[PDB]
């Protein structure tokens, strides 16, 4: 059984999460350096990584692995039209 | 009291029918060329007494030793050894390589002798191991291959 | 080309990226029940491994001096980089200090140079979480494995057994 993948629509979505997690993230710093309390770190900040940092990594993993499958599968196809040319 | 009938009636009665089961083993010579495969018959009498001493046993009811020394420093008290019931079946399949290791290597264990028998055990190993596993498994006696391996 | 702390940062994340999918394609492999009808893997999986400890001894470098280079530049902001003493807790940046009266156009490129290095420092804590986890995953694959070919040497061994002879005539 041929596995097929087509990590385009799983790196769109990947892309998605990973824009989502980058403003997320981009808030967070923005109220916590811009964060008036110089002492207190706030949850929000804490809380990203609390709370997003092993969906940000999953996701920028599954994309990286869908670019590369998709990457491989590209060369593959390069090669295979290559030597078919 | 648990102590004293894990010796006066398991560890005793235990080695007595082990007594027997090895006598009748070495009767038996299973692990040999000689040893009559064909007689299904005795084959089957040495099957059944494993399986009435292995019952026998498993009949070893466990000491409840005090799992006691819980400490940090450095107890580290795990003398469990795995003390399994006697399995003087088990003992006495090597009884004969025991009498062949004893007497060839009865001089004083030196730094080569190591591996003199490490060699021996090796080449026993080769060529008894699957023999005495072809012989004396008998998956009827709840003897699995993991079991018996072991 | 000055090519920026952050830019080595992101291409050695690539390059670590791309050796994650490497490894864990080795694993996945060793996850295949293959049989020998492995021993180069094995050293390529070390080899990539001692790869992995390079490239984060060097990530970890050049993150520390990406740090240094975000201290120095601004003079009112104090950064300190705490790592974490335990696996459970990430990392910590404190922002220590910072004067709001720098200008908002190098307010914003300090907001987003401080988003990218937070982005990385917490990546970097789960891809440190990851390889543990993937390496604790080789080695339970390897305990595993170990004896998932002990039990197919079991089952070849016991089926040859089996066909050999096992009393067959009743």
């Amino acid at each position: 059984a041929e596995t097929s993948n087509d990590p385009f629509l799983s790196y769109v979505l990947s892309s998605k999460q990973l824009t989502n997690l980058n403003r997320l993230r981009r808030k967070a710093v923005t109220k916590q350096l811009g964060s008036s309390d110089d002492n207190k770190v706030s949850e929000e900040f804490l809380r990203y990584q609390h709370t997003y940092q092993r969906e940000a990594f999953e996701y920028l993993q599954t994309k990286h692995d869908a670019h590369k499958i998709m990457e491989s599968q590209y060369e593959q196809y390069q090669s295979s039209s290559k030597t078919r040319r | 009291v648990t102590g004293k009938y894990n010796d006066v009636i398991i560890q005793r009665l235990a080695t007595n029918w082990s007594n027997t089961f090895d006598q009748k083993l070495l009767e038996a010579q299973w692990d040999t060329q000689k040893f009559a495969s064909t007689s299904v018959g005795l084959v089957k009498c040495l099957r059944e007494n494993s399986t009435k001493l292995y019952q026998l046993s498993l009949l070893y009811l466990p000491l409840e030793e005090e799992t006691q020394n819980g400490d940090s420093e450095r107890p580290l008290s795990r003398s469990n050894n795995n003390q399994e019931p006697v399995l003087w079946n088990f003992k006495s399949l090597a009884n004969n390589f025991n009498v062949r290791f004893t007497y060839h290597f009865h001089a004083t264990s030196s730094s080569s002798k190591i591996e003199t028998y490490f060699q021996f055990l090796n080449d026993y190993l080769a060529e008894n191991l699957y023999k005495c596993i072809n012989i004396f498994h008998d998956d009827c006696n709840g003897l699995t291959k993991p079991v018996i391996h072991e | 080309m000055v090519v920026t702390f952050l830019q080595d940062l992101e291409v050695l994340q690539d390059a670590l990226l791309n050796n994650l999918q490497k490894l864990s394609a080795i694993s996945r492999r060793k996850e295949s029940g293959e049989s020998k009808h492995d021993e180069e893997e094995e050293i390529e999986f070390e080899d990539l491994v001692n790869i992995i400890e390079s490239k984060v001894s060097d990530f970890e470098s050049v993150l520390k001096c990406s740090i240094v280079e975000m201290t120095y530049k601004y003079p009112e902001l104090k950064l300190q980089w705490e790592k974490s003493p335990r696996y459970d807790q990430c990392d910590k940046l404190h922002i220590v200090k910072l004067d709001k009266q720098m200008n908002e156009d190098i307010y914003a490129q300090l907001v987003e140079e401080l988003d990218f290095v937070l982005q990385f420092v917490d990546w970097f804590y789960c891809y440190r979480l990851k390889v543990k986890e993937i390496l604790r995953q080789h080695h339970k694959r390897d305990l595993a494995w170990n004896d998932e070919k002990r039990d197919r040497a079991i089952k070849f061994h016991a089926v040859d057994y089996d066909k050999l002879h096992q009393g067959t005539s009743s």
